[PDB]
RNA sequence: GCUGAGAAGCAAAAGGAGGAAUCCGCCCGAGGAGGGGCUCGCGUCUGAUUAGCUAGUUGGUGAGGUAAUAGCUUACCAAGGCGAUGAUCAGUAGCUGGUCCGAGAGGAUGAUCAGCCACACUGGGACUGAGACACGGCCCAGACUCCUACGGGAGGCAGCAGUGGGGAAUUUUCCGCAAUGGGCGAAAGCCUGACGGAGCAAUGCCGCGUGGAGGCAGAAGGCCCACGGGUCGUGAACUUCUUUUCCCGGAGAAGAAGCAAUGACGGUAUCCGGGGAAUAAGCAUCGGCUAACUCUGUGCCAGCAGCCGCGGUAAGACAGAGGAUGCAAGCGUUAUCCGGAAUGAUUGGGCGUAAAGCGUCUGUAGGUGGCUUUUUAAGUCCGCCGUCAAAUCCCAGGGCUCAACCCUGGACAG
């Protein structure tokens, strides 16, 4: 690439930071209707049940997402309210559920790290 | 008596020491003959000769040593260009740089004639900056 | 804040903090475990002169980002203008007056309101002082004498060469901004200021 | 402001030349000296321009939509 | 034409004015050919310059009411 | 004054206040300041998987028209004009002083502050005035809501407050013209949801407190332990000192402008007195980056996770406790942007084998180019001058108890 001509053309452009969440298009967390409530499990290293909930969205996607924490209340047709986030082991989920929120209630029994996941103060 | 006839100078003065041989011959053309002016006087190379050979008037240059070291020469030269044709640079009386600090000198074409650093950091004149040597 | 905390543990952790919050040396009746060994990464190095330098002047750490940011923006040697900036704080040079035994102990002795400071009376310990001041006590101080008990049993340690004392009228003044050589706490000033090349 | 001196183009207009005007301009980004032509519609109610000379435009009073300039001779100290 | 008038220029509560001749048309806190003047309220000065003034005046340029009432003050007026 | 070559013609007025004095006016001119209307050089996003476009189109004249030049418009003549340096089309976008980042070059962006433009329910018109094709003007069409006594009417919150919807999410249907700035008036004054204040919200930036000093090294307890102990821990308990703040009382501003009076803020700010440690610390993390670690439970389950990856019986990675760490009225997660990223490279990369040299060659446009002498100076450099609004950033002072913020002056760059 020489300063005459193969440059003053163009060089080239990177593209973007490309979006890592095609949903919340916008901005950060968006309201979220539970459709499936599944479980699926990851890929092969690992072994569990993970517990996602394939939720529509107020953007116009529908849109997989996981659900964090031990306990859930999460039902067919509730109301969520959903965060970016990639979960690894899961091919699909891109995002995650806040826990806390809108009908969505927090996780039982937990003292270690409230904030995230939306458990009011004990004692 | 390629596209440069300062990169002439220039590479046979790299590819001259590179290889520790302390001679060189180049061209002599007016603005050669100005750079080997205010370089053998700046205590880089020994001695600059004209001469001819089919009544071409040439020049001789010896480059400096020290004695029978693993090389004779120390402090590597390290010649460098900067306005290529093709892309001039040019500087005001404030760009103008001083290279290491000061160890080495950039040779430019004022108005006046050819300076250094010392010579055109003086007068305040600025011009194209042909080349820094350091 | 303050940190108004347990106290010997800092002291233990980042060796001696001189004359903050103690002159008493720490473990009177402890350390009797805990080997470190040896092991201490070079990030928790820097780390700890941080907080040598966080506790022993009370500061809080977005504060002291301040104090960085004005020490680089400053011109010269930011390692020693950032112990210039944190020497003229008011409630260190009422420390070091020994109008106070301890730092906290200034701290609260200048925001009850009990310091003039060229016969106005400042309320906050943050101010920075200036060469050529007046430090001085409260009207009411000639009838309370905390800071009499306080310099009644200070003076092992004298001043340094910003200070002047008057015994009686109790006035206090710098003469110019402390050097080096006088900052009183020992660390060393390329740690700190490295560590906050990254911001 | 200085005037714009060009070859002109084709003058197959009564009154009316079209001029390119060789400008160069440094680059933004990358140093060099980029030329960059543009032409103009010039007037003259001598029309004494044939193909191929060069003139000056100096600003006048808007004569049509494009001819807003007349050209009349260059100084030519060479 | 052009009135010179005061514009707020400070925090809340605080009051610091500057004296700029703009054309009236404009809103408050507009541009001026020239800033002339300068009126705290609380306690301070008020640096006038006097021949900017004059050139504005000379114009014809009227003030409002307190800008003319500081020009009151000072000795300012003179028909030449 | 205008039209016209001249000849010639053509064109204006308004009074009011006051006893007067005089003042505000009016009509015709001539300047200036400021404000507009135009024109032009240069700068102004991506896409060639959009290559031709343009016929009032580009010129010329004549006739008109505009405040003024103008295809602004019309008749006729000429065939021009733009474009592979991206025309035309499609898509996106208010623009700039600036903001943020970056060492730097520059990258992204245009909230509040400020200047210019455009719009005012969606379209289209014109009218008056100096000035509009006019947000709260008029007329028409379209859609929509309200009233109707059924014939008809009325309306434009993208003004301030507010309601409803959408949304993750953005406030009070407040006080005042006291200042400041408008508009009118000879003055008095009037009106200003501009503006000046107030209320709610940790939304941000800054400052301050939750105690200071001592505390036998004796006890109660949690956790861990080679059962010796260690560590929570001078921490607490406990003794004194103090009152920023808190409560209970008193006083009490400037802001307001030399005739006096004139305050929504507000009896706010600030000060004085009387109790009283009293009224006040959380949130992440502790496998490496990355500072902080052991124990109990779980047993590829529950789960965590920024990347690597932990989790199949003793887990420094899950869950709990203790302890520690970092921060602090904040702490975290997410989203967007820059950095790191020399990972789009001018500063600053590469092409034998890692991604990459066309299969080779001719050559147009274009790019770069031998030596000497002379000339102009377009580039280049130097001086001076103009400008790049103010605010911002940088320096130095000054003011708020400091800082944030505000203000005064100055200037390199370019």
């Amino acid at each position: 690439m020489p300063t005459i001509k193969q440059l003053i053309r163009n060089t080239r452009q990177p593209i973007r930071n490309v979006t890592k969440s095609p949903a919340l298009r916008g901005c950060p967390q968006r309201r979220g209707t539970c459709t499936r409530v599944y479980t699926i499990t990851p890929k092969k290293p690992n072994s569990a049940l993970r517990k996602v909930a394939r939720v529509r969205l107020t953007s116009g996607f529908e849109i997989t997402a996981y659900i964090p924490g031990i306990g859930h209340n999460l039902q067919e047709h509730s109301v969520v309210l959903v965060r970016g986030g990639r979960v690894k082991d899961l091919p699909g989920v891109r995002y995650h559920i806040v826990r806390g929120t809108l009908d969505a209630v927090g996780v039982k029994d937990r003292q270690q790290g409230r904030s995230k996941y939306g458990v009011k103060k004990p004692k | 008596m390629g596209k440069d006839t300062i990169a002439d100078i220039i590479t046979c003065i790299r590819n001259a020491d590179m290889n520790r041989k302390g001679t060189v011959r180049i061209v002599s053309t007016n603005i050669t003959e100005n750079i080997v002016k205010i370089l053998l006087r700046e205590g880089f190379i020994e001695n600059a000769r004209k001469h001819q050979e089919r009544n071409k008037y040439f020049l001789v240059l010896t480059l400096r040593h020290r004695r029978n070291k693993k090389g004779p020469y120390l402090n590597t030269f390290h010649l460098k260009r900067v306005s290529r044709p093709g892309l001039r640079i040019y500087s005001n009386y404030q760009r103008i740089p001083r290279i290491l600090g000061g160890m080495g000198i950039a040779i430019l074409s004022t108005s006046r004639g050819i300076m250094t650093d010392r010579e055109a950091r003086l007068e305040g004149i600025g011009g194209e900056i042909l080349c820094y040597i350091w | 804040s303050r940190y108004r905390g347990p106290r010997f543990k800092k002291i233990r952790r980042l060796g001696a903090l001189p004359g903050l919050t103690n002159k008493r040396p720490r473990a009177g009746s402890d350390l009797r475990n805990q080997s470190r060994s040896g092991k201490r990464s070079q990030y928790r190095i820097r780390l700890e002169e941080k907080q040598k330098l966080r506790f022993h002047y009370g500061i809080t750490e977005r504060q002291l980002l301040k104090y960085v940011r004005i020490a680089r923006k400053a011109k010269g040697s930011t390692g020693q203008v950032l112990l210039q900036l944190l020497e003229m704080r008011l409630d260190n040079i009422l420390f070091r007056l020994g109008m106070a035994p301890t730092i906290p102990g200034a701290r609260q002795l200048v925001n009850h309101r009990h310091i003039l400071v060229n016969g106005r009376i400042v309320d906050i310990p943050s101010y920075r002082c200036k060469p050529q001041d007046t430090i001085m006590a409260r009207d009411e101080q000639k009838s309370i004498a905390l800071i009499q008990n306080s310099l009644d049993l200070s003076p092992r340690e004298e001043l340094p060469k910003h200070l002047t004392l008057n015994p009686f009228p109790y006035k206090g003044l710098v003469n110019q901004i402390i050097d080096s050589k006088w900052v009183g706490l020992k660390i060393n000033e390329l740690l700190v200021v490295e560590y906050y090349s990254r911001q | 402001m200085r005037s714009m001196q060009g070859k002109v183009i084709c003058a197959t207009n009564d009154k009316t030349v079209n001029v390119e005007v060789v400008r160069l301009a440094p680059h933004p980004k990358y140093k060099r000296r980029v030329r960059k032509k543009k032409k103009y519609q010039a007037h003259d109610p001598d029309n004494q321009f044939k193909v191929g000379d060069w003139v000056q435009l100096d600003k006048c009073r808007p004569i049509s939509k494009t001819k807003t300039f007349l050209a009349v001779a260059p100084e030519g100290r060479q | 034409m052009v009135k010179l008038r005061l514009k707020r220029c400070g925090r809340k509560q605080r009051a610091v004015y500057r004296i700029v001749a703009i054309d009236v048309r404009s809103r408050r806190e507009g541009r001026d050919l020239q800033k002339v003047g300068f009126y705290d309220p609380i306690k301070s000065q008020t640096y006038l310059n006097v021949p900017a003034i004059l050139d504005f005046l000379e114009k014809g340029a009227q003030p409002t009411e307190t800008v003319y009432d500081i020009l009151k003050r000072a000795e300012v007026f003179k028909e030449f």
